[PDB]
């Protein structure tokens, strides 16, 4: 999962975990929506 | 601000210290030629006291309030 | 200044609030004097209508209770 | 300008507000308008004789390739 | 005072024979173990000493104070004015006990208000709620004839019924809780002599110019 | 007073009311039993006795013989290795009571282990190490909001059914009290689940960077940075040669040595230096320029200068050389910065209350901020971020952020501010900006956005200027005309670098590595005149009192300047001596041990 | 003619060479004092220090006791 704050592809078990993994958190507010 | 009543001899001699104790804050004092007593002001306590001139035997003769209504 | 009998009767004003800040006063023969702590200085006066006010003298500190001595 | 001779007029003093066709020096004294960029030094610092060429001037005035108005 | 360098009694007891050494200073109470502590240690309830010699039975069984203080079960004495206040200033609330806080009187010249406060009889009608419970401003009393300002000394206040002393009037302060003793101070003219007139209006005395 | 005589207590400072009396006692002891005798006859209690306090104003108080003899406990009073024993209170107090820092060292300092729980305690928020029986009673009795974590009655309940996430303690009637492992926090909805911790986020974490991870963290230098421990902790020390301090005062401008401490002349004879900037190596000739300002004296124009600076050693070997770039019409040519990216110079003059821009050569001027500037002071500029600051410090004190072209223009800080003199920004954490104030004399910084306002230096004697660099923050306190120095989070304590002169009108660090030269210019040459940077892009303009070419927006109908060259510099090193022939360019006279043109071939 | 240019701070300049002062100027002074001996023209006179004064107008020996130099 690329976060576009940053540019980093953060594996994809990160997402929708309730922690906010990089900076602005699309992993949690962008994608569990 | 010493907190003490003195007196001395007009021709500046003899001077000693009467009072020096229990003395919060004294106003004003007037000495008494006759019966030979010292009457001062305390603000602190809100009392009239007297004495002796050589400073002994202190006694509070008047406190509280004056009138009958107590204004 | 104001004057009064000695049960609290029948009083008169020798200075009708012409006085800046009195703080000790003390009478002999015809004369008041008092000591006044705004100007500093020490005055006197007839004791019973304010006339011929003169200033004695005039110190850097405040005067505290002054008394004729006789 | 001292009037006084002890400058005590001088004194406490804020500069006043130029007036329509007065133009404010740096050190906020004001002249009049007509004596910007004219070659003189009216200010007494130049403040009034700068960015010349990036204003126009009064019609009756030829303006140099400077931008100084006479 | 007993057994220290100065002889206080005519008859000379103060200082016995069979007196311990004096290791303070003079004015100041001696532990029985050498410390110094000074007077107001006495039975305060607060240990002081190194012994607790200054808390001892025999010492504080009949300790008594002065006429402007008030002294609790626990045989330490504050203000008279520190009872019924909601605050703990002896140590076993004696001072702010509910059976005493009813039943106690002011000393003659202070009003009582429903809380067990004391208050200075000034305090009844002045706006301010020094009881806490309201109990010094009845509204409907204090707006009576019978509470106006005396005409010679005071000023009233325009929004409220406080009176203020006149000497308040535009000190730079706010007397009246309504700013009304600070309005037009422009108008009020100095003593011609006692008095120094500032950059804002105000009169101060003399004697305070330049005094730093 | 008389009183105070020969009465055991030294009441003289120099105890000479003591000193010299007769004997007290029908032995010749001056003092009772109960006290100390010091040898100048003065009376100290007992438990005084060598308790650090020079209590013997002779010194008999703390003699080691007797300080090693004192019955001693270890939280009021211990032994310090030179068998004399410390006041418990002076162990880490921040000095050597001592003479070893023994009474300083970290191993009887903090903790050995912090008192860690037991089966018999409960842990409550991270380690409120307090009996178990805490647990759930439905009382905060641990004082953290974190007694009760999870507690759901029900006495047929274990989380090991997996009902919490991890590290229960068993619940006595509930199941299940469950604690956030480290480094986690509970969730507000489903305190069950722990959520992970951003420790990048805390103030001065890291001297520069930070990677979040789960209940942990990491931090590294960036590039260009080496990793390096101190007796404190990180620093990531700059690689190439050590930063340079240039101190411009009115009448010339010093280089300065941060690791050899040694000063050097440069510019010399001037005369009213305000401001400088400079810009790192621009030819790759070895050569950075400095840029400076130069205020109206008397009835004269001031100027805004420029000359060359030799990056390596060099002094009284290479005359400098300086040239005026022509800018006319300047008076307080207060604020200056150079746009090392998108090659302009950005410049305030406190007269004319306005922001000028123009080229490295004085070409295209063109004013950018004209309206609700007071005093326009401390101007700096951020292409990697497309904003530019300046600081205003006349009636009503305001620090704004504008983009370089002259758009979205806002204030940041309008809050408690008092002459906000001097303005700088830290490039590796966010973006930050930090600021000097004159009234208040604090430090501040804020983030670029103008959130999160912290006071980083307090009591900062008036500071005049700043700069920021490998982790430090230098300052100028101008009545005192003193260098001074922190670490840039505000932590630890100051320290004097350096005093010059009442003089002193800026620090500037000198450091290739202060403005980052790997930053790539977006200007694409299609603008003619000035190319202005913004956010994510650039943006052509025209120089003042021109327009552009109606139906264009690249072309003004303006004319155009070349460009003016520079002069050629002494490029002469080590020593070798500049000079100038019927050609006038600059050779060198090198010194021995050195061949080449200038110097350069050892 | 201007010299050179240094911050506000100077407060004074001094020039340090040997011609500044005739070095070769002899001591009039003849071991007499017991303490200082000040110039006067064409000669010498002693002083005491501050404070005491001569025995018995001896006008060399002071009250005073000799105190040691310091190098
Ligand atoms: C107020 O001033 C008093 C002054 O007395 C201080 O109180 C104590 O003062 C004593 C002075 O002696 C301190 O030291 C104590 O000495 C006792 C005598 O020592 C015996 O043993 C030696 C052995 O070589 C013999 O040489 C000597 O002749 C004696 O026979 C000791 O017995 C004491 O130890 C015991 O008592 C103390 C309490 O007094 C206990 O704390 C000990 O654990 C032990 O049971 C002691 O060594 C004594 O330290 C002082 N008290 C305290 C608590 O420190 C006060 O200190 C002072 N005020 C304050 C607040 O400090
Ligand atoms: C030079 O001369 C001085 C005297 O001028 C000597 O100082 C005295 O020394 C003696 C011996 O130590 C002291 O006497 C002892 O004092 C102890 C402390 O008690 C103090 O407090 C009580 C109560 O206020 C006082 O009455 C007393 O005077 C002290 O101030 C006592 O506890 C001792 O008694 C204990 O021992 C006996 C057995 O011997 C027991 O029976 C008792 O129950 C008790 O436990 C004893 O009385 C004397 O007090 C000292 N005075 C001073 C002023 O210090 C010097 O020692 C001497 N020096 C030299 C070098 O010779
Ligand atoms: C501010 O102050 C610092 C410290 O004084 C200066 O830095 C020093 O500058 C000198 C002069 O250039 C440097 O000297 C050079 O050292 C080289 C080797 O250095 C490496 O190895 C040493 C081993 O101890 C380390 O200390 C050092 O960190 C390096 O790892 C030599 O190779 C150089 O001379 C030789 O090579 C040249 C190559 O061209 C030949 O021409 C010579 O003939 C010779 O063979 C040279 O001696 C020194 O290393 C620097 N030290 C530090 C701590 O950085 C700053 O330059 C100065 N800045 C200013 C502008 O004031
Ligand atoms: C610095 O001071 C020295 C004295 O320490 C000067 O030298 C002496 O100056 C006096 C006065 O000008 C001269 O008289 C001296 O010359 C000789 O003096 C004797 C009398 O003592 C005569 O009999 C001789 O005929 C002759 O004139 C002279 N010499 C000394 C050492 O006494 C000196 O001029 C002066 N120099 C400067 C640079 O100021
Ligand atoms: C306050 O000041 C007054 C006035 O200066 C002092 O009055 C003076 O008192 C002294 C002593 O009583 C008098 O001295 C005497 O004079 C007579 C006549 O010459 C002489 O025979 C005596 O031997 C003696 O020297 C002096 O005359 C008198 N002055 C006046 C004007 O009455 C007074 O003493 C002062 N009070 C204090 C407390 O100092
Ligand atoms: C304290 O001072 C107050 C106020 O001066 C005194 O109050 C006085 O009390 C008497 C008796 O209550 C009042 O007389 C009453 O007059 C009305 C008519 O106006 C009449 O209807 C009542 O029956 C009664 O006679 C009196 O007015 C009042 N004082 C004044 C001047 O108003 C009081 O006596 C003093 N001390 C005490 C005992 O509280
Ligand atoms: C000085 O400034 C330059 C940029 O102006 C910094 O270099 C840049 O470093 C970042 C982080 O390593 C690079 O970002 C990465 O880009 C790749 C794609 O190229 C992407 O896959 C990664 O996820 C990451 O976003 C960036 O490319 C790089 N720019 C260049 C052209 O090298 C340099 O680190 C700065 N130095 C300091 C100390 O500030
Ligand atoms: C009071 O002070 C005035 C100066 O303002 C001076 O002329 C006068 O003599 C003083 N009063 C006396 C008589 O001491
Ligand atoms: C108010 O003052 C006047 C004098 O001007 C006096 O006659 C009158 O009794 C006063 N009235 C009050 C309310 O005291
Ligand atoms: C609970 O925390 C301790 C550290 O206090 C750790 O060693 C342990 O592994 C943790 N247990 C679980 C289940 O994560
Ligand atoms: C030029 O400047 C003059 C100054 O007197 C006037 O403001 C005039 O109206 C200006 N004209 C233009 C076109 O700017
Ligand atoms: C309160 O007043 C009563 C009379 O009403 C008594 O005098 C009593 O002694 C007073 N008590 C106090 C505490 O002043
Ligand atoms: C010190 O004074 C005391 C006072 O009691 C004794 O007289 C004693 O003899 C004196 N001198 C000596 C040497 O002890
Ligand atoms: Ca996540
Ligand atoms: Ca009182
Ligand atoms: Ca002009
Ligand atoms: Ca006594
Ligand atoms: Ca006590
Ligand atoms: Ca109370
Ligand atoms: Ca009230
Ligand atoms: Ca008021
Ligand atoms: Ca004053
Ligand atoms: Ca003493
Ligand atoms: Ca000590
Ligand atoms: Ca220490
Ligand atoms: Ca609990
Ligand atoms: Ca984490």
């Amino acid at each position: 999962f690329l976060c576009p704050a940053e540019g980093t592809c953060i594996p994809s078990s990160w997402v929708c975990d309730e922690d906010k993994d990089c900076s602005d958190g699309a992993d949690e507010q962008q994608n569990c929506a | 601000e010493k907190q003490i009543i003195e007196r001395m001899f007009l021709n500046k001699t003899n001077r000693e210290t009467i009072i020096n104790h229990r003395l919060r804050r004294a106003e004003s004092l007037a000495v008494d030629w006759v019966s030979r007593k010292l009457y001062w002001l305390d603000a602190i306590l809100d009392c009239l006291f007297v004495s002796d001139l050589e400073g002994r035997h202190r006694k509070m003769i008047a406190q509280h309030c004056v009138d009958a209504n107590n204004t | 200044i104001e004057f009064s009998d000695l049960e609290g009767h029948h009083r008169h004003t020798v200075y009708d609030g012409s006085l800046p800040h009195p703080f000790a006063l003390t009478i002999f023969e015809d004369t008041v004097f008092w000591t006044d702590w705004n100007t500093r200085t020490v005055e006197k006066g007839n004791k019973y209508d304010g006339s011929g006010r003169v200033v004695l003298v005039n110190t850097t500190h405040k005067p505290f209770d002054i008394h004729v001595y006789h | 300008t001292d009037d006084c001779g002890d400058n005590s007029d001088e004194e406490n003093c804020v500069p006043r507000e130029c007036s329509e066709s007065e133009f404010r020096c740096a050190d906020q004294q004001c002249i009049p308008s007509r004596w910007v960029c004219d070659q003189e030094n009216d200010c007494g610092d130049n403040s009034d004789e700068r960015d010349c060429e990036m204003k126009t001037c009064h019609p009756e005035h030829f303006q140099c390739t400077s931008g100084h108005c006479v | 005072w007993k057994c220290d360098g100065q002889k206080d009694c005519s008859d000379g007891s103060d200082e016995p024979d069979l007196c311990p050494h004096r290791f303070c200073r003079l004015g100041q109470f001696q532990c029985r173990d050498g410390n110094c502590t000074s007077p107001q240690a006495l039975c305060n309830a607060r240990q002081d000493c190194a012994d607790g010699s200054d808390e001892d039975r025999v010492l504080c069984e009949h300790h008594r104070c002065e006429s402007n203080e008030w002294q609790c079960a626990n045989k330490r004495c504050i203000p008279q004015s520190w009872q019924c206040d909601s605050v703990n200033d002896c140590l076993d609330n004696s001072d702010e006990d509910t059976s005493h806080c009813a039943s106690r009187t002011c000393r003659p010249g202070q009003f009582k208000c429903n809380n067990g406060r004391c208050i200075p009889q000034s305090w009844k009608c002045d706006v301010d709620n020094d009881c806490g419970d309201y109990s010094d401003e009845p509204i409907d009393e204090c707006t009576t004839a019978a509470y106006n300002c005396d005409n010679h000394t005071e000023f009233s206040c325009k929004t409220n019924y406080r009176c203020i002393p006149q000497w308040a009037v535009c000190n730079g302060f706010d007397d009246c809780r309504d700013n009304s003793d600070e309005q037009g101070c422009e108008s009020v003219p100095c003593h011609p002599s006692g008095d120094f007139r500032c950059a804002n209006h105000h009169c101060i005395p003399l004697r305070w110019k330049c005094d730093g | 007073p008389k009183a105070l005589a020969c009465d055991g207590r030294a009441d003289c400072l120099d105890a000479s009311d003591e000193s010299a009396c007769p004997t007290r006692f029908p032995n010749g002891t001056y003092c009772p039993a109960a006290m100390f005798e010091c040898k100048n006859h003065v009376c100290i209690q007992s438990f005084w006795i060598c308790d650090g306090e020079n209590d013997c104003v002779d010194g008999s108080d703390e003699e080691i013989h007797l300080c090693f003899n004192i019955p001693c406990e270890s939280p009021q009073r211990f032994r310090c290795d030179n068998s004399r024993c410390v006041y418990g209170h002076q162990l880490c107090n921040g000095v050597d009571d001592c003479g070893d820092g023994s009474d300083e060292k970290e191993e009887h300092c903090r903790k050995p282990t912090h008192k860690p729980c037991t089966d018999t305690e409960y842990k409550c928020s991270n380690g409120n190490c307090i009996s178990q029986h805490y647990v759930c009673d439905n009382v905060n009795d641990c004082g953290d909001l974190s007694d009760e974590t999870g507690c759901n009655l029900g006495d047929n309940r274990t989380c090991a059914e997996n009902i919490c996430e991890q590290n229960c303690t068993q619940l006595s009637s509930g199941g299940f009290i469950c604690s956030c492992r480290p480094g986690f926090k509970p969730s507000t909805l489903d305190k069950n689940s722990c959520q992970d911790i951003n420790e990048c986020e805390e103030f001065g974490i890291c001297p520069q960077s930070c990677r979040n991870s789960k209940g942990s963290y990491e931090c590294f230098c960036v590039d260009g940075f080496k990793s390096m421990s101190t007796h404190y902790g990180e620093r990531c020390a700059a690689d190439g040669s050590p930063p340079l301090l240039l101190l411009p005062e009115n009448v010339r401008i010093r280089k300065y040595n941060t690791s050899s401490e040694k000063f050097s002349e440069y510019l010399e004879e001037e005369e009213h230096i305000q401001t400088i900037d400079y810009d790192w190596d621009p030819e790759h000739i070895g050569l950075s320029v400095v840029y400076y300002t130069v205020l109206a004296q008397g009835s004269q124009f001031g100027a805004i200068k420029r000359a060359y600076i030799p990056n390596f050693e060099s002094g009284s070997n290479n005359p400098i050389r300086e040239v005026d770039l022509g800018l006319k019409y300047l008076m307080q040519p207060d604020g200056l910065a150079v746009d090392w990216v998108g090659r302009h110079i950005y410049w305030s003059d406190a007269k004319s209350q306005r922001i000028e821009v123009a080229t490295l050569d004085g070409r295209y001027r063109k004013w950018l901020i004209t309206t609700q500037l007071d005093q326009p002071a401390a101007i700096a500029v951020n292409p990697k971020l497309g904003l530019m600051f300046w600081t205003d410090q006349g009636k009503q004190p305001k620090i704004e952020s504008a983009w370089m072209n002259g758009e979205h223009r806002s204030v940041l800080v309008s809050e408690n501010l008092g002459w906000p003199n001097g303005l700088s920004i830290d490039y590796l954490n966010d973006d930050r900006v930090y600021w000097s104030d004159s009234k208040e004399d604090v430090i501040e910084a804020i983030k670029y956005d103008g959130t999160d306002r912290r006071l980083i230096i307090n009591e900062a004697m008036k500071p005049f200027s700043l700069d920021i660099f490998e982790d430090k923050l230098y300052w100028v306190a101008k009545e005192k005309g003193e260098v001074w120095r922190q670490n840039k989070f505000g932590k630890e304590n100051k320290e004097k670098v350096l005093v010059v002169n009442p003089w002193l009108t800026q620090v500037r660090i000198f450091h290739q590595l202060r403005y980052n030269q790997s930053v790539s210019n977006p200007c694409k040459q299609v603008c003619s005149h000035l190319c202005l940077l913004r956010p994510g892009g650039y943006s052509c303009a025209c120089p003042q009192g021109s327009d552009f070419v109606t139906g264009s927006t690249v072309q003004c109908d303006a004319a155009s300047e070349l460009p003016v060259t520079m002069p050629p510099p002494c490029r002469c090193m080590h020593g070798g001596n500049c000079y100038f022939d019927e050609n006038e360019l600059p050779k060198c006279k090198c010194s021995s041990g050195y061949s080449g043109e200038y110097c350069e071939v050892g």
